[PDB]
């Protein structure tokens, strides 16, 4: 799912400097904090009534890196996200019943988290390169819907 | 209307941005045209080339507009009604696009306000720009 | 704040539905639940059975709500603020879903209001249900 | 399969009795009338300020059947919606500049047109059977925007 020669570099070069333990949970935490209705799916995580309680929550960080791992598993299967997230789709679609829209929501949050961290090195073009990857993962993860 | 908290956080954030508001606005636009090319179609005459004075000059018009929005957060429907008719009617801007710029604005603020862009702020801002987009599309109703 | 035209058209169509209001409301739900299952997560107990009194009696609650909306079709924020909090807070209903029901309500009205459901009307209604959605989710702002 | 054994029946049976010249242009007409911003893409069609002027418009009916032709072409090949609308997706993306959300928007209008025509024979389940096909065509028609 389409990244030109220089689009791919920016992506996989940026992803290199990504604290594979941080970003993960900070995106899932911010998702929980910014689009509250998403908390409905993570009630076994505890009290999420305060941003601080959310961000620091041990579970949110534990499953946060789990997710960031699936995103990495995507930049390693850019051509076939179709199947990479297949079962991950039945889980979210057939089991958890997460509305597909939120997959795209989480994606942008991830892009904010990144823009957040890399500050300026996160130029408009690189952001655009990432908008594509999230655009696909979200679609590929919704497969068991459409 | 946002929570008293949300407001404080917005005007606070708006505070930091300050002079860069014009700058940031234009970056947000360039960011938009790049990540979602279909939005360029709404700007024919504009030669959206990086540094494009038309885009920078316009990245100023949105910034001011938003500022005016903050001034009247307590009453956005009236403060903006002007932009509504224009964008909704005259221009016929696809509503999905108002969501696209907003996300692009946030990315802009995050990349320029490192330790300012907390989860709380991110939420007050996304919640603010939501109200904004809610208002600009009010005329399709 | 939809045109006086859109109002006339809505009240007009709502007049047509009149008694079937409850019925159609329940059909909207069953349609929704079938077309987009995900909407069933918000209904564990009522665990919807085709013909479920739970729903038939609930398809009635939404119809009454919508009617109240038509009554106060220029104060939906206040007329509905009640439902806002309930669906926004307590329940935590994904906004995407407010759109999914509306589409289902229209499909309902199209299959039951043959020559009544013109493009003009289909617009006045989608425009009306849009304002309703907006209000129900105002509590996420 | 994409649709169950009975889902298919409802679909391919309902599609049997469609005025392959009507539905097409009524869906595209209503799309333009209900979601006005869509008119931006079809200004070469003429004055679209009045519903009447839109619905009766000869171009809207000519291209309306052309579109309903692609939906039939999808029902024929409910298997490779992705490649069956490949070029058709680049045209809309790379040339026409239509936001993918609208493909979903038009799909629901089509469903509205059907529920409109077949009155009750368009039962909730049958609707659900179609909601899937549109869900797919819409996705397939958007693959090249990633
Ligand atoms: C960009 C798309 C997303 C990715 C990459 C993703 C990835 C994952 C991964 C890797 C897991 C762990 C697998 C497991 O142990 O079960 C998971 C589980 C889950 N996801 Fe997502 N997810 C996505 C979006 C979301 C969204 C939008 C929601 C809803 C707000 C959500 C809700 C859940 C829930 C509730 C679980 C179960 C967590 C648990 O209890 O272990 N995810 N997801
Ligand atoms: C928070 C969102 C937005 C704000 C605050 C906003 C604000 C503005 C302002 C202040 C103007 C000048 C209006 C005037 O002349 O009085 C403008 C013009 C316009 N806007 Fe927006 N806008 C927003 C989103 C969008 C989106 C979603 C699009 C594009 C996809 C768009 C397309 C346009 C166009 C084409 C014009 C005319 C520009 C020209 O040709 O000079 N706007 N906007
Ligand atoms: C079309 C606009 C809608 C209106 C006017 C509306 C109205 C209502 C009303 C009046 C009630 C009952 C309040 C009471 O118990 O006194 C209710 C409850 C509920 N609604 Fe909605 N609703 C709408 C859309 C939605 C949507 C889109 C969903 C999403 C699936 C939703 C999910 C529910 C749930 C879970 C309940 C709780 C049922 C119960 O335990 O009684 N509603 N709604
Ligand atoms: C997803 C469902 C859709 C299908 C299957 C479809 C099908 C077609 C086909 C096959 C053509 C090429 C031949 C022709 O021009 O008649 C076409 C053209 C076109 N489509 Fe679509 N389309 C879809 C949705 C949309 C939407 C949502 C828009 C509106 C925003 C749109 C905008 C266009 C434009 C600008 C043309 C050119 C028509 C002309 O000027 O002759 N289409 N479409």
């Amino acid at each position: 799912v389409h990244l030109t020669p220089e689009e791919k570099s920016a992506v996989t070069a940026l992803w290199g400097k990504v604290n594979v333990d941080e970003v993960g949970g900070e995106a899932l935490g911010r998702l929980l904090v910014v689009y509250p209705w998403t908390q409905r799916f993570f009630e076994s995580f505890g009290d999420l009534s305060t941003p601080d309680a959310v961000m620091g929550n041990p579970k949110v960080k534990a499953h946060g890196k789990k997710v960031l791992g699936a995103f990495s598993d995507g930049l390693a299967h850019l051509d076939n996200l179709k199947g990479t997230f297949a079962t991950l789709s039945e889980l979210h679609c057939d089991k958890l019943h997460v509305d597909p829209e939120n997959f795209r929501l989480l994606g942008n949050v991830l892009v904010c988290v990144l823009a957040h961290h890399f500050g300026k090195e996160f130029t408009p073009p690189v952001q655009a390169a990432y908008q594509k990857v999230v655009a696909g993962v979200a679609n590929a993860l919704a497969h068991k819907y459409h | 209307v946002l929570s008293p908290a949300d407001k404080t956080n917005v005007k606070a954030a708006w505070g930091k941005v300050g002079a860069h508001a014009g700058e940031y606005g234009a970056e947000a636009l360039e960011r938009m045209f790049l990540s979602f090319p279909t939005t360029k179609t709404y700007f024919p005459h504009f030669d959206l080339s990086h540094g494009s004075a038309q885009v920078k000059g316009h990245g100023k018009k949105v910034a001011d507009a938003l500022t005016n929005a903050v001034a009247h957060v307590d009453d956005m429907p009236n403060a903006l009604s002007a932009l509504s008719d224009l964008h909704a009617h005259k221009l016929r801007v696809d509503p999905v696009n108002f969501k696209l710029l907003s996300h692009c604005l946030l990315v802009t603020l995050a990349a320029h306000l490192p330790a300012e862009f907390t989860p709380a702020v991110h939420a007050s801002l996304d919640k603010f720009l939501a109200s904004v987009s809610t208002v600009l599309t009010s005329k399709y109703r």
